[PDB]
């Protein structure tokens, strides 16, 4: 196995793999989220209506459980690996426990998915 | 085929006072018909202020306590300060677990001080499940000291009776009569009796006699 | 080991005035057979410690090996430190109880005799872990034949004399040959002092069968 | 139990210790052990106290029995035989090991008998969960034609090597002597065990038990 | 001891099981649910061993939950069945297996209505009526005595009635009441139990 | 085990000129309570009782089998049957099922009938006797009772001081005793009278 | 052993005796077979004494752990589950365990009966030990989810007695704890002996 | 246990050791081994005291009525027979190896065995018992044609000192008699008398 | 599985019984009789083994008849109570042994209403009410809890409704009818059966 | 099976039968139970063939390289020592009753015994396999210090012919092999020239 440490410090206390990471995330499609008290929004910019494309096979929105649901952008190939992983962890907090996930619940298992990664070798 | 368990015998006992605590075991180790050793006392000190007697399986006591002492250490080294009664009770509790499914042969009987300065008596079965009490006995004399503590320390049966407090002096001689009564009816029970007291002065011993028989 | 194969009887060990004693006969059976007459069943654990071995010979002569290695290792060092007998027989319950607890036993019951600091030594070790101390030791029949005579003469004179005790085990000795049916008239007294672990060639005792002519009578 | 005898110069001395178990508690700190076959003849027993009582006592029965018609005095081979015999009927199912010892015209007689029917003639032997220690003393200091009072202590030495050692064993140590001419039943011959002095008081006061229910009757 | 029973019509799926929880001699539990929703037109009647009922079913569930998240629609009740069927026949030789025993009861939009019935040993077949436990064996004759390939659902709730009077009559299990409920195109539709005026 | 099938407990004490027998009056099946009034003590003539304590069944065919005998053998006999010899008559009929044995192991007490001399012994449920000067004890709580007993007992006691000794060793020792209890029961005999007493004690 | 909760009106009842056996003999009577898993969940002792303890213990460290990490109580029938799931794993094992865990949730009074079997049901009222059937009796003979404080708190500690009369595994003191929307209460503890001298007296 | 018995022109020697145990503890170390059934023949007894004494006996009270029935010294083949019958009848109940030696004015010195099953056959010489096995091959080397009362009486001291060397179940002193018309002379070797064997050294 | 109770009042003794004979998973008989006739004032409740109750039952019965026939009077229950133990117990070590658990309740015009109970190892207590079967096990406490001394027959076949109907809730058996009977000064009067209105 | 070996001055003696058989029927009467360990050393094998087999592979293996390795002839307590490890170690899982001898060059002549149970001890002459128990008495007390390469040879024979004869798990023809400085020299004894003992007669 691969355990070279691709995350570190900086002289100055920076981890460039991070940032670099974050700047990934600027060159993508713009997302944007509205809280309301009824019904919360959210929309997909700089969709690239190539048209002989295909709407469904590409939209940055998605469902992980039937109370939650969440928008990316990004990388396409890594935002697919995370969503189906907390699509995963969403049906089996539901086995550990048996009540259903809550809002920060699984927001915060993502962050820690992504922390991690931030922490690990090979990664 | 092979058994990876013995019966050694011997009985302990234990009562808890207002201000101190006492531990008491025959001192006979035996297995099948026979006679061990005379002088083996199940009383051990784990500090200042806790004692414990162990019963059963030797072999099982042996290890028991030799793993007690190492944790106190390490407890120690990690926090500072010595274990309370109340901890090293819990602690016995887990490490009992977890043997949970090839038990350690062993009746263990913790007798002390808690940190509040009083007398603290906490009986265990074999895979930690535990208690504290006034007064406790386990191994073969078990169920014959018992009743008589429940009559005279717990005055159980009795119609207008003076319920005064073990008074230490009362206690030590209780513990003396139960153990020679036992010793008359348990062929494991006999040799000597060694008591263990502990009080805010510390750690006292003394050693009776019992019939060889 | 889970079936015992060619084993040693009793083993016996009291301590005197500066000193301890063990006997061992140097008989090896394989079930009523006596097939190895004439093999030690003693050993010497360094200058201050000696050990007799009841039971599975094989298992025993590994106890032997990894023994006789630990004292080694340990001589390598020269660092003025050496195994005194009370740790020899601490690591012991340890490596048997040990075993036992895997289900895979050393089938050995063993006496530990030792001298170290003007005090003498005598342990007991089972193959399950049960240990423990005192002055006179008797594994196999021996604890039904001669820890009777042994206590016996300890509860009347505590304080025994390289000679008296000697005169204990030749007595105890001949009561085993009487009675243990796997017993031989053939053993090996060995003795630890100030002056270090002594072993005694092939030895015999002087049998009296005069009851045998009582027939009738 | 450990129950033992020689055979000394002039007769006969058996032993036994006095302990009766049910399990590992001691339920009879006094049992009787030898028991009495004839006016020379003596038995003691090890095993199912029951069966060691029934059987010792019709053997006895069936010698008063035979001696009533022959008219002499019972012989040890007879008491052998009758025991034995009888065992061996029951194919180990009577749990009685006994030590034979009585005079005869032809002699002091010591024979042990176990519950299969075997029977050993012996100058000295030992029965019960005691009987390798009780053995141990014999082997090694026994001599033959002691003396009465040689023996009568060498016995009551390997009873007492039983009492210790043995779980099994405790309580007092009861002698018999029996010779040419005499008879010594020696009931407590040694006591090398007492009760502890108790240490402290509770005589229960007259009222302390509450009643519930009182009934009397008056006797004549 | 626990009954599960279902009846496939032409357009529909009745299926029924009953409420009790037993242990040693008594009923610990007045309403126990035997069934467990996997989509909006599948059911897993699920009965067995203590522990291994609800965690293998709930493991099914859940498993088929997480397929909807991931494609965005449904499994097929056959592709269901064949699932699970795969499931406990791969645990069956594993250090876990379980001991379950179940009726899988769903309607496609495309295939119609579906029964089948599971073998603890994982052996599946399709059925249009089928029975667990002792009750079945007083019942599934009747069904095969009253049962046609068009009973319409009045008409089944009524052979299930039968079934379930036997059992008030034969069997000697307790057994009150039964939960009932229906599955067509428009998904699964509870019903009232079928309960009888015992004390 | 057999013998811890319907549980229960049997005691007898030796005083100076008086003699007791107690024991508990729970009947039950394994760990439920069937009777609370379970007579496992019965009359064998004035000043002569036996407890049985066991098996149920054993208990009251043993003692009525034994009543039998104990008419019949006063009947011819021109007298009262004496202690030692009631005694070795239940040892007789215990014994004549050796290999097949009734379930009970007697406590017998009482006073000689044409004598002072208090008597109380025990025996094997295949009878071999057991006499002693202090107390006997037969039961699922043997090991409890000898408890009470060897710290509780005094060489001479007046009645009434022997009434509190052995009704504390009962409901003590009973009471460590999960099958045994459910009430106690005391008779004292003196050369004068029988004085019957039911204890106050727990009911679980 | 004999142990009983049922929730009502005002909550969830849950009563207990206190005697613990080896065989036959008495081991103590002084059981705390009530578990005072948190100040806002309960649970109980029926079984092997070291095996509930234990892992009801386990599961008090889970719950505060799942409390610190989401600042919420954790739900009656989320730590039912964990304790399931914690003992399933060890089924066929021997782990004996009988156990009601009750509390009172954002869904009102709450009650689960867990198994080392693998069982986990919510219910209206449960009974487990040796003495259970008993309790049953007296209990169904007078349970209302409609009973008065006062009066459920004497129908439990009644079924519990009863239980101690005829099952002779099952005795000593009679405790009784009362689970209330913010926290449970030890409402009382009673010797046999006493109550008895009650029912009765 | 080890038991023998040969045949010599005149008459028979027979021996056995003394041990007799119950595991490994000896309850005597001094048994008598050979038990006389009448005047002239003997028997070596293996197997459970309690059955060879038993059956023992009850061929003695059998043999004995038999020959006073006929005034006559009873023959060694019937003694042999008494013990067969016994044997074979109730082999299911009894452990016991039995060898017949004795003297018969019509037969002279004669040797039968009769081992666990109840069969029954004559042999020059016999050896039964636990032992025995240890000194098959010995005996088999060893056994001469036309032995003497003196080379025969050695010839089983030997055989039994080996056995009793081997076997746990075997040893205490070997006893031995020699029975020939003129009767039967009974002798014991205590300790040193008992052949001795050097154990294989350096 | 066989359920059997009495309660004894101050002046009579009621007692009842199911109707129920199983066999396997199903009841064979719908009105089975537990109850047999000795006296004019005795009644034994039998339950147990298939061969073991009649046969048994009857033979005691039998027995009491020729008592009648041979003396002209009855045997009083407590004389008969004694019969049946005696020979129970006798055939317990024998090569017949019956296993078999009863109640013997019956009136004497002399010393009033009794109740008795017996092991199938031949145990024989008197008590005030008593019960055998798992249903014992369910119901006894009942009646430790509202059993008195003085309890009217009113009140009695009220408590035993209660028993009855706590075996319809808590109880898995099935048992739906319940055979019920007096017996007083006057003999023994039947009574209705307490049923439960189940299919 | 009948395993055996002698000590002599300047080298051993080895002999065994050749029978091998799987319950009473003998799957093999000409087994070559003398195994080659190495140039000079030899093991005698009794018990599982299949473990007895594999082991002996495995040794030869384990010691070639070991003298390679050290350019040197191996030691005959090597050889010993690397059997015992294996018997010893896998005790519970190996029915092996084996006997090492050879010569060495610096102890010379030697013998090992290495019974079931994985101990090892030397002696002067060992006895292994089911045979082995019929001819103790006959070695003890034929055996004598001081034979000659000649005498030993001639003393198994006989010892194996005696047991061959006694015991129905040996058998067969009589396999030697004598080892010495000088090397290895192995012989059969067929029909005739096995030893032979008349069979006891009237
Ligand atoms: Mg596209
Ligand atoms: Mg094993
Ligand atoms: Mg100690
Ligand atoms: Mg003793
Ligand atoms: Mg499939
Ligand atoms: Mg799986
Ligand atoms: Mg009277
Ligand atoms: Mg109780
Ligand atoms: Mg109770
Ligand atoms: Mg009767
Ligand atoms: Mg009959």
């Amino acid at each position: 196995s691969y355990d070279r440490a691709i995350t570190v410090f900086s002289p100055d206390g920076h981890l460039f793999q991070v940032e670099y990471a974050q700047e990934a995330v600027k060159k993508g499609s713009t997302a944007v989220g509205v809280r309301g008290r009824d019904i919360v929004v959210l929309g997909v910019e700089k969709k690239s209506v190539a048209k002989l494309q295909d709407e469904r096979t590409v939209r940055k929105i998605c469902a992980l459980d039937d109370n939650v649901c969440m928008a990316f952008a990004g990388l396409t190939a890594d935002a697919r690996i995370v969503i189906n992983r907390a699509r995963v962890e969403c049906q089996s907090h539901r086995l550990t426990v048996e009540d259903p996930v809550t809002v920060e619940y699984i927001t915060r298992y993502i962050a820690s998915l992504k922390q991690r990664y931030t922490q690990s070798n090979g990664r | 085929r092979f058994s990876p368990y013995v019966f050694n015998g011997g009985t302990i006992l234990a009562i808890a006072g207002e201000d101190f605590a006492i531990v008491a075991s025959d001192t006979r180790l035996s297995e099948g018909f026979s006679i061990h050793t005379r002088d083996s006392p199940k009383c051990y000190k784990l500090t200042d202020k806790t004692v414990i007697g162990c019963s059963g399986f030797h072999g099982d006591c042996l290890t028991l306590t030799k793993i007690i002492e190492a944790r106190l250490k390490m407890y120690k080294h990690s926090n500072n300060k010595a274990m309370t009664t109340g901890a090293i009770a819990a602690m016995l509790s887990t490490i009992l677990y977890s043997r949970r499914f090839f038990p350690y042969y062993v009746y263990n009987i913790i007798g002390g001080l808690d940190e509040e300065g009083k007398g603290a008596v906490y009986s265990f079965d074999p895979v930690g499940s535990y208690q504290r009490d006034s007064f406790k006995a386990g191994g073969s004399a078990s169920a014959m000291l018992q009743p008589l503590l429940d009559n005279q320390v717990g005055f159980k049966n009795m119609q207008n009776v003076e319920h005064v407090p073990l008074s230490l002096d009362r206690a030590m001689r209780l513990v003396k009569d139960v153990f020679i009564s036992a010793a008359e009816r348990d062929v494991y029970t006999g040799d000597a009796l060694r008591i263990c007291i502990v009080t805010k002065e510390g750690i006292r011993e003394e050693t009776v006699s019992l019939r060889k028989d | 080991t889970q079936n015992p194969m060619v084993t040693g009887t009793s083993v016996l060990g009291v301590k005197f005035e500066g000193g301890v004693v063990i006997a061992a006969d140097m008989l090896g059976s394989y079930g009523s057979l006596a097939r190895f007459r004439n093999i030690s069943r003693i050993m010497r654990v360094n200058n201050s410690t000696m050990l007799g071995a009841s039971g599975d010979y094989a298992d025993f002569q590994y106890l032997k090996q990894v023994l006789g290695q630990m004292v080694i290792d340990e001589e390598l060092l020269g660092d003025g430190h050496s195994y005194s007998p009370r740790a020899i027989h601490s690591w012991l319950t340890r490596a048997m109880y040990s075993r036992r607890s895997k289900m895979n036993p050393l089938w050995n019951t063993m006496v530990i005799g030792g001298y170290a600091d003007g005090e003498s030594f005598l342990g007991y070790v089972d193959m399950l872990g049960v240990a423990y101390e005192a002055p006179s030791l008797a594994t196999g029949y021996g604890a039904y034949l001669a820890q009777p005579l042994l206590r016996e003469v300890l509860e009347k004179q505590p304080v025994l004399s390289q000679t008296e005790a000697r005169d204990l085990v030749e007595r105890c000795m001949r009561v085993l040959y009487y009675r243990d049916a796997r017993s031989y008239n053939r053993f090996q007294t060995a003795t630890v002092t100030e002056k270090g672990v002594e072993i005694e060639g092939p030895l015999s005792t002087e049998t009296n069968w005069d009851i045998a002519h009582m027939i009738s009578g | 139990t450990t129950i033992a005898g020689v055979v000394y110069k002039d007769g006969i001395v058996l032993g036994a210790d006095t302990r009766a178990t049910e399990g590992m508690v001691v339920a009879d700190k006094n049992c009787s052990k030898i028991h009495f076959i004839s006016p020379n003849i003596y038995c003691c027993g090890a095993g199912t106290a029951a069966d060691t009582d029934m059987t010792t006592q019709l053997i006895s029965s069936n010698l008063e029995l035979h001696s009533l018609s022959t008219g002499r005095l019972p012989r040890v081979v007879t008491a052998n035989r009758m025991l034995k015999q009888m065992l061996f009927r029951y194919r180990g199912y009577i749990g009685a090991a006994l030590v034979l010892g009585g005079v005869d015209v032809t002699g002091p007689h010591l024979y042990s008998i176990y519950p299969h029917g075997s029977t050993d003639k012996l100058p000295y032997v030992t029965m019960g969960s005691g009987s390798l220690a009780a053995m141990a003393v014999f082997e090694d200091k026994f001599r033959p034609d002691m003396e009465e009072e040689e023996a009568k202590n060498l016995v009551s030495e390997a009873i007492a090597a039983g009492i210790f050692n043995d779980l099994g064993s405790g309580s007092n140590i009861d002698l018999c002597v029996i010779s040419k001419n005499k008879l010594d039943f020696l009931r407590p011959y040694t006591v090398p065990n007492k009760k502890g002095t108790r240490l402290g008081r509770y005589r229960c006061e007259k009222g302390t038990t509450a009643v519930l229910t009182e009934k009397i009757t008056p006797l004549e | 001891m626990e009954y599960l029973i279902g009846i496939q019509g032409p357009d529909y799926v009745l299926v029924a099981s009953d409420r009790v929880a037993a242990s040693n001699i008594v009923q610990m539990k007045d309403d126990h649910d035997k069934m467990f929703k996997m989509s909006e037109k599948i059911l897993l009647l699920c009965v067995g061993e203590a522990g291994d009922t609800v965690q293998f079913a709930e493991y099914i569930q859940k498993n088929v939950q997480l397929y909807k998240m991931r494609n965005g629609y449904e499994l097929s009740p056959t592709a269901a069945a064949n699932f699970t069927r795969r499931n406990l026949a791969d645990c069956l030789r594993s250090r876990t297996p379980y001991h379950v025993n179940l009726l899988l009861a769903g309607y496609d939009e495309h295939e119609g209505p579906a029964l089948y019935y599971m073998d603890y040993l994982a052996a599946l077949a399709k059925a249009p009526f089928a029975a667990h436990g002792y009750g079945a064996f007083l019942t599934l004759s009747i069904l095969d005595r009253y049962y046609t390939p068009t009973i319409s659902r009045e008409r089944a709730v009524e052979l299930l009635r039968k079934c379930l009077e036997e059992l008030q009559k034969r069997f000697i299990l307790n057994l009150p009441t039964f939960s009932v409920r229906i599955i067509d195109k428009n998904g699964i539709h509870d019903l009232d139990n079928i309960s009888f005026p015992k004390q | 085990s057999i013998m811890s099938y319907n549980g229960g407990a049997v005691m007898a004490m030796k005083g100076k000129n008086c003699v007791a027998i107690a024991a508990d009056r729970r009947f039950g099946i394994q760990a439920q309570l069937v009777t609370t009034d379970f007579q496992k003590i019965f009359p064998m003539g004035d000043r002569l009782y036996i407890g049985l304590a066991g098996l149920a069944t054993d208990v009251q065919t043993v003692a009525q089998r034994l009543k039998f005998r104990l008419n019949l053998y006063e009947l011819k006999e021109g007298r009262q049957i004496k202690p030692y010899t009631l005694m070795s008559m239940v040892a007789n009929l215990l014994y004549e099922k050796r290999f097949g044995p009734y379930y009970t192991e007697p406590v017998i007490a009482g006073l000689d009938p044409k004598t002072f001399k208090p008597f109380i012994c025990s025996l094997d449920l295949i009878g071999c006797p057991m006499v002693t000067d202090d107390f006997v004890v037969s039961g699922t709580c043997a090991e409890q009772m000898y408890g009470m007993c060897e710290s509780l007992w005094e060489p001479n006691m007046d009645p009434d001081h022997l009434f509190e000794t052995i009704s504390q060793a009962m409901l003590n020792a009973v009471d460590r005793d999960a099958v045994s209890g459910m009430g106690v029961i005391v008779h004292i005999i003196e050369k004068d009278k029988i004085t019957t007493r039911t204890l106050k004690a727990r009911m679980d | 052993t004999t142990t009983l909760a049922f929730k009502f009106r005002h909550g969830v009842i849950v009563a207990a005796d206190s005697r613990a056996t080896a065989g036959a003999y008495i081991a103590s009577q002084t059981v705390k077979k009530v578990i005072e898993i948190n100040p806002y969940l309960l649970g109980t002792m029926a079984g092997g004494a070291a095996d509930c303890s234990f892992w009801e213990r386990l599961l008090a460290r889970q719950c505060r752990i799942y409390e610190l990490r989401n600042k919420e109580r954790i739900s009656v029938a989320a730590a039912s589950k964990l304790l399931a799931n914690m003992v399933y794993q060890y089924k066929g094992m021997g782990l004996s365990m009988g156990t009601m865990i009750c509390g009172w949730d954002k869904r009102g009074p709450g009650l689960y009966y867990v198994d080392s079997e693998g069982n986990r049901i919510s219910g209206a009222t449960f009974s487990v030990g040796s003495g259970s059937v008993y309790a049953y009796g007296v209990m169904d003979r007078g349970y209302s989810y409609d009973l008065e404080v006062e009066q459920a708190y004497d129908l439990a500690r009644r079924a519990i007695y009863q239980a101690t009369y005829r099952d002779a595994y099952s005795g000593g003191a009679v405790n009784l704890y009362h689970v209330r929307e913010d926290g449970w209460i030890r409402v009382s503890s009673d010797n046999v002996a006493d109550l008895h001298e009650k029912y009765s007296g | 246990t080890t038991i023998m018995a040969v045949q010599f022109d005149g008459g028979v020697v027979l021996g056995a050791d003394s041990r007799t145990t119950t595991g490994s503890y000896i309850a005597n170390r001094v048994t008598d081994k050979l038990t006389p059934i009448h005047d002239r023949i003997f028997c070596c007894r293996s197997g459970s005291a309690a059955d060879t004494q038993a059956v023992a006996d009850a061929v003695t009270y059998q043999l004995g009525f038999h020959s006073i029935e006929l005034n006559e010294p009873p023959l060694v083949h019937t003694a042999a027979s008494l013990f067969k019958e016994m044997c074979y009848r109730y082999r299911e109940d009894l452990m016991a190896g039995i060898i017949i030696a004795g003297w018969d004015p019509q037969e002279g010195g004669q040797v039968y065995s009769v081992p666990m099953g109840g069969m029954m056959v004559r042999q020059s010489f016999a050896i039964g018992g636990s032992g025995s096995s240890y000194i098959y091959g010995y005996v088999d080397a060893t056994y001469r044609e036309g032995m003497t009362k003196e080379e025969c009486l050695q010839f089983t001291a030997n055989a039994l000192a080996l056995a009793m060397e081997r076997d746990g179940s075997s040893g205490g002193v070997i006893r031995l008699a020699a029975i020939a018309e003129s009767g039967v002379e009974r002798q014991v070797l205590l300790g040193d008398q008992i052949p001795k064997f050097a154990v294989a050294t350096l």
